[PDB]
């Protein structure tokens, strides 16, 4: 591919991880921690969460 | 009511071209027997059967855009279609980096700039359902770990 300049995972070159509790069938509570390595989206996703945290 | 027609590119091997090619220009319905496209489920791939012989098909996207103009005095030319899609008969695969024409080599790649280009938002989405789903959600901008 034609060279370009690679950007970094972002300015600060820093990941997203999210942790997500939820209740299985009959009684469970289980957590997973899942890591978004995708920079840009990341960012898009963070900029959401604090534009929703003023829409209250 | 009236529905734009939808004109797209097909290309063939060569022999295979050459073939199709004396078939159109002879004008016979016996071309319509001979050439049949036959379009998967997929909606990206397909076969092309020139001659009752099978040929393997992808419909690929193309980097620029091409229009169908129509002309009656050949002074005035009226736009019939938008083609942006090739079915070349032998997702990352279904683009096609290259232009029809011969100036148009490695178009996507060198001629197209990348402030225009950049999937993501249905990625937001499936996070965003999660999360509604989910009753306790943990965040932190990470390092290397």
């Amino acid at each position: 591919t034609a060279s370009v300049t690679s950007l970094n995972s972002s300015a600060t070159g820093r990941c997203l991880k999210i942790y997500r509790t939820f209740r299985d069938e009959e009684g469970k509570e289980y957590v997973r921690c899942e890591t978004v390595r995708k920079p840009a989206v990341i960012d898009a996703y963070v900029r959401i969460r604090t534009t929703k945290d003023e829409e209250f | 009511p009236h529905e734009l027609e939808s004109q797209f590119i097909l290309r063939l091997p060569p022999e295979y071209a050459s073939t199709v090619r004396r078939a159109v220009q002879s004008g016979h319905v016996n071309l319509k027997d001979r050439l049949t496209i036959e379009l998967h489920p997929d909606g990206r791939h397909g076969i092309v059967r020139v001659d009752r012989v099978p040929l393997a098909s992808k419909l690929v996207d193309l980097p620029c855009v091409m229009e169908s103009l129509k002309t009656i005095d050949k002074k005035t030319f009226y736009k019939t279609a938008d083609i942006c899609q090739m079915l070349v008969s032998t997702e990352k695969k279904f683009i096609w980096n290259h232009g029809i024409t011969l100036p148009l080599k490695n178009v996507r790649k060198r001629r197209f700039r990348k402030t225009a280009k950049k999937d993501v938002e249905k990625e937001v989405k499936r996070l965003l359902s999660t999360d509604a789903e989910a009753v306790s959600t943990r965040w932190e901008i990470i390092a290397e770990d």
